[PDB]
């Protein structure tokens, strides 16, 4: 009970502080504190907005909340362990519905039978051939929404292996270090090559897909 | 002598003006030289026309005029693009090259 | 900067408390974190110029 | 433009260094003629 | 045999993820050599980069569905 | 089957001549343009002009530079800057110039100068090519 | 044996979807290079890209048919 | 031994279609990028893409006949 | 074992036609992009595409000889 | 069978790393032939190469976790 | 066991000719588009094609040397 | 069983090193055509080619470690 | 089991030479489509072709040393 119950509020709370702080910054104070923290949403409104609009002002800020949430949630699975093999997997499955619901909000809710009428009328799906539209509805929604859960789970898998293989290498060669240090030095560097790259690209995927919907809607 | 009548009605709307056109007769090089200078002067990209006396016969020329093509913004886009299978660089570096060619020609004309 | 450093420290402790947490898992991650710091402090200074000056100007 | 807009040079300049180099080269009788035919003989004189 | 072949059959469908991972290397490659030609980087080309990486990862998510079905 | 207009300021070498090919040291890469060729302008390297005239000829030239202008239709306009028959180009000079060049390069500080020098080198070299 | 080799054969046929996955990337990649050369994006070239994704998924549906026949 | 090995024989023979699907993506891509350079589309070149998508599927019908031989 | 390993072994040798299948699409693909650059179609270029489909189906004929050696 | 075919099932799941390895060669090759056109080294072409080698080894981490599931 | 695993193991080494056959379509295809830009047909280009296919089918003759060493 | 299928598990893990070998050619071959456009040899392209050789042979190292895992 | 699995364990490691087989065709093929752009054939390009063919037969020097370890 406690362990799972403690986890979800914590993921919420880390996202909450930045989201409270920026509204506050609009006249006081600032001292050291407010200006330092203000930089967080300044990086969000700097980096992500280079792609947005695109789909227009209306839908922009709604999506940016989730894009930040996904990246921040993975960062709160980076440093904690044990965490990846169980707690992060339960969080990937707890984030699964939001990712499936993200297409529903505008696509399937207004048109279940042909959500591609909002997403992409002419493109990947052939408008001349209604058969291919329904076939490629899986490749453009049903399946990509399952892939978005596997997308965070691929980071979970590569991050987990670093640590399991670590664990097993120092357990196999408990020399202090010694030969295991050579392998373990590589396994360290893999955290940047794996997580820090793949975590960024993960919320890029959510960005692009949720643009392609609302831009043609 | 261009600017000797249109010297007399403009002067610093010219950038430079050239003699030795007469008093010994022009060369291509020269055309390239001017071709070069035309560019750096950002009047380039405000388009021009190139007006010269196009010879017809000893007695006559018809002052001819063309519009500038040394702009890579002609080398840009347009239907111009659709006549291409090559990028607006080596095109643009023809806008260059041709400026000399024509300029020479016209100059001579 | 100090608050963030405190926040990270707390999270690392919560991790270590978590039931399974072996030396090897931890050593990889802590080194993985450590590498970032030295770059990060130089980055935090370099970052600094833009936004608060850009705010002040605008 | 490897340097014909990327280290200056125009097609004009580039080329002109070429011709110039050709003039630099070539045999001399021809090089006399250089300064004649297509040898720059602009006199940059505003008027 | 009845329990053995499911394990040997899950790995064999995981070899069908070698076609999706190189088909993403060709689509993103020809977009990296399709942006050097310039200039419509945003829209047109890189907007069809996710539209070309959707039909090419569609063969992987169907193959990793046949690999998971022999595991569960 | 190309009307080859091969000209330089100084010369028209071929003028809409029924050349079968011109093998082109267009800045591009080796390309042997026959006949009509797409509206494209490709600018010419210093190289040789080899004028595969539709008849076995290849007329020789070294070309300084210039542009090929490939006009959709049957016509090619090689507007070669100094494209000279190798005859009148000077081997002795090519090397000598190249050494000299190598001397210059060093002082061809600034890429625009270098550009010219490397060009010169390239030139002299290119003279060394065929000469 | 008979209820065993059907699972170690239906999995090997999913390795035939490696050509359907890497064929979708190559047919779309050269379509992303062909539309980078301009200009007939709306029909002619990207219309033929649909006639290239079909003649490449046909060697992926015929391979997925043989895998489904050895599983059900 | 007799009933089993014929199921693990038409499964590895379906891994020969991994060329007929990717090679069709190679030919139809080269016709997608080839028609970009223009202009022989409704003749000459797209009439050579049908002669290419057949020779590629020619090792996709020869391989498919072996998987249909081991089964029935 | 004697009739088993020759029935599953003749299936693994049919994965050698995946090379000739995609290898035929490339040699007929570069001939589609080559004749796009024009114009020596008959003779020279399209006469070399036969010399490129023969050296590619030679490994196919070498692979189809192996699968027929364990089948007969 | 149980403590056997999972050791030969992790071998077949490691064949999926032939697409994450040959997809990186296709990606980090077109960003070398595209930078040869120049001059978008930083911020544009190599920045998209980080997002090109992110969806290339993503099919490989999904293939390295499939073999890790058939071992631990 | 000593003769059975020699018939199904000589079939897995026949999949090593998939590289010599797809590689031959790349060594001749990149020679078709090579002579398309022309003009050095005899010598230089086609001479380099012979020294390339010899280094492409060498991984086919050595792979058929490990195939025939398992059956003869 | 324990000693048997560990030998046939390392062999299929060595087939995952077929992506690095063809990845090595498609990454050091695009740089063999990059310097053909010239002149960034020992500057930008040949420097990134080593950063392209490392990203592809690592997917060969992460596959040879699975082959060494099922051997010691 | 011990001697039986050493025969179908060096045969699956012999199909790793398909990456070096087509990788040598992709490397030497790019050099044939590079010297066609001309003219740095002697050194620079063909000298770099000996650096790319060695880095592609390097995976061939690690895959043929694997199958030769399960032999004697």
């Amino acid at each position: 009970i406690t362990p799972v119950i403690l986890g979800l509020p914590l993921v919420t709370l880390i996202v909450l502080f930045p989201s409270l702080l920026f509204p506050t910054s609009n006249r006081l104070v600032s001292n050291r504190f407010v200006t330092l923290q203000q930089w967080m949403l300044q990086l969000v409104s700097k980096q992500m907005m280079s792609i947005h609009n695109s789909k227009g002002q209306t839908w922009t800020l709604m999506l940016m909340s989730l894009i930040l949430f996904i990246g921040s949630t993975n960062l709160l699975g980076l440093l904690p362990h044990s965490f990846t093999p169980t707690t992060q997997l339960s969080m990937n499955l707890g984030m699964a519905i939001p990712l499936w619901a993200g297409a529903v909000i505008t696509g399937f809710r207004n048109k279940t039978k042909a959500s591609l009428a909002h997403f992409l009328p002419q493109g990947t799906p052939t408008p001349l051939i209604p058969m291919l539209v329904i076939i490629e509805t899986i490749s453009l929604f049903i399946q990509p929404m399952a892939l978005a859960v596997r997308l965070t789970a691929n980071i979970t898998a590569g991050h987990l292996l670093i640590h399991l293989i670590g664990g097993a290498t120092l357990a196999l060669m408990s020399i202090s270090t010694t030969t295991a240090l050579i392998t373990f030095t590589i396994l360290i560097l893999l955290t940047i090559l794996e997580f820090a790259v793949a975590m960024i690209q993960a919320y890029v995927f959510t960005l692009l897909v949720s643009l392609y919907l609302h831009d043609n809607t | 002598k261009i600017r000797s009548i249109l010297h007399r009605t403009h002067s610093d709307q010219f950038l430079v003006t050239f003699k030795e056109v007469g008093r010994r007769p022009p060369t291509f090089g020269d055309a390239s030289v001017i071709a070069l200078e035309l560019l750096n002067s950002g009047y380039e990209f405000d388009e021009g026309s190139i007006i010269f006396n196009r010879f017809r016969s000893v007695i006559s020329y018809k002052t001819e005029e063309k519009p500038i093509f040394s702009l890579d913004t002609i080398s840009s886009a347009e239907s111009m693009s659709i006549y291409d299978d090559i990028d607006a660089d080596v095109l643009r570096n023809y806008q260059e090259y041709s400026l000399a060619n024509i300029i020479y020609y016209s100059l001579k004309e | 900067p100090y608050v963030l450093g405190t926040g990270l420290i707390l999270y690392l402790l919560s991790k270590e408390i978590y039931v399974i947490t072996p030396e090897t898992f931890s050593a990889i991650s802590t080194i993985g974190f450590l590498v970032y710091i030295v770059k990060k402090y130089g980055a935090s200074v370099g970052e600094f110029a833009d936004k608060l000056n850009e705010q002040k100007i605008a | 433009v490897a340097y014909w807009r990327q280290a200056g040079l125009s097609y004009i300049r580039y080329s002109q260094i070429c011709a110039k180099a050709v003039r630099d080269a070539l045999k001399t009788e021809f090089k006399a003629n250089a300064m004649k035919t297509s040898g720059s003989t602009i006199k940059i004189v505003k008027v | 045999i009845d329990t053995a072949a499911k394990f040997i059959g899950a790995g064999a469908a995981t070899v069908g993820v070698a076609g999706s991972g190189a088909g993403i290397g060709t689509v993103f490659g020809s977009l990296i050599i399709g942006y050097a030609r310039n200039p419509s980087l945003k829209q047109q080309l890189f907007s069809y980069a996710i539209l070309g990486f959707a039909l090419s990862e569609a063969m992987g998510l169907f193959c990793l569905m046949v690999a998971f079905l022999i595991l569960f | 089957q190309m009307s080859f207009t091969f000209a330089s300021p100084t010369q028209v070498f071929f003028n809409s001549a029924n050349v079968r090919q011109v093998d082109v040291p267009t800045q591009t890469g080796a390309f042997g343009i026959l006949a009509a060729h797409v509206p494209t302008l490709q600018v010419l390297r210093p190289g040789l002009v080899v004028v595969h005239a539709e008849d076995g000829t290849t007329s020789k030239y070294f070309v300084s530079s210039g542009s090929v202008t490939v006009n959709a239709d049957s016509s090619v306009q090689l507007l070669a800057e100094e494209a000279v028959t190798l005859d009148m180009l000077d081997l002795g000079a090519a090397k000598a110039n190249l050494e000299k060049a190598q001397s210059e390069l060093l002082g061809a500080a600034d890429e625009a100068t270098r550009a010219e020098i490397q060009i010169r080198i390239e030139a002299n070299e290119a003279l060394v090519k065929a000469l």
